[PDB]
């Protein structure tokens, strides 16, 4: 089926191959800031609260 | 092993507790500290309970802290 388009992927992407590349640096261990900057597509336009993740805080 | 060979990268310990005294939160749980190191997301790093692990491949297994002022910290852990 090449036009039925399967949800079962194909290639399996390997997480260790990534993981020989070394691409992420420690960088993603280091500051979560990155991550924020790749879930929203632009940034905020008003005054962004930000604050740290917490129940009280 | 309960101790570590060289960073702890197959460091399938029960040590809970990091170097600053501070129990480690549970990796299934995302209170009070969010994250994506998911136990179904990496199986294969042993992210049982709060142990101490090491996903990112870091030199020392790490975790997150219980205290809302410590997003994550590192675990002292002994070496064989």
């Amino acid at each position: 089926g090449s036009k039925t388009i399967q949800e079962k992927e194909q290639e399996l992407k390997n997480l260790k191959d990534n993981v020989e590349l070394e691409r992420l640096k420690n960088e993603r261990h280091d500051h979560d800031e990155e991550a924020e900057r790749k879930a929203l597509e632009d940034k905020l336009a008003d005054k962004q609260e930000h604050l740290d993740g917490a129940l009280r805080y | 092993e309960e101790c570590m060979h060289g960073s702890g990268e197959n460091y399938d310990g029960k040590i809970s507790k990091t170097m600053s005294g501070l129990e480690c939160q549970a990796w299934d749980s995302q209170s009070p500290h969010a994250h994506g190191y998911i136990p179904s997301k990496f199986p294969n790093k042993n992210l049982k309970k709060n142990y101490c692990r090491n996903p990112d491949r870091d030199l020392r297994p790490w975790c997150f802290t219980t205290d809302p002022n410590k997003r994550w910290e590192y675990c002292d852990i002994p070496r064989c």
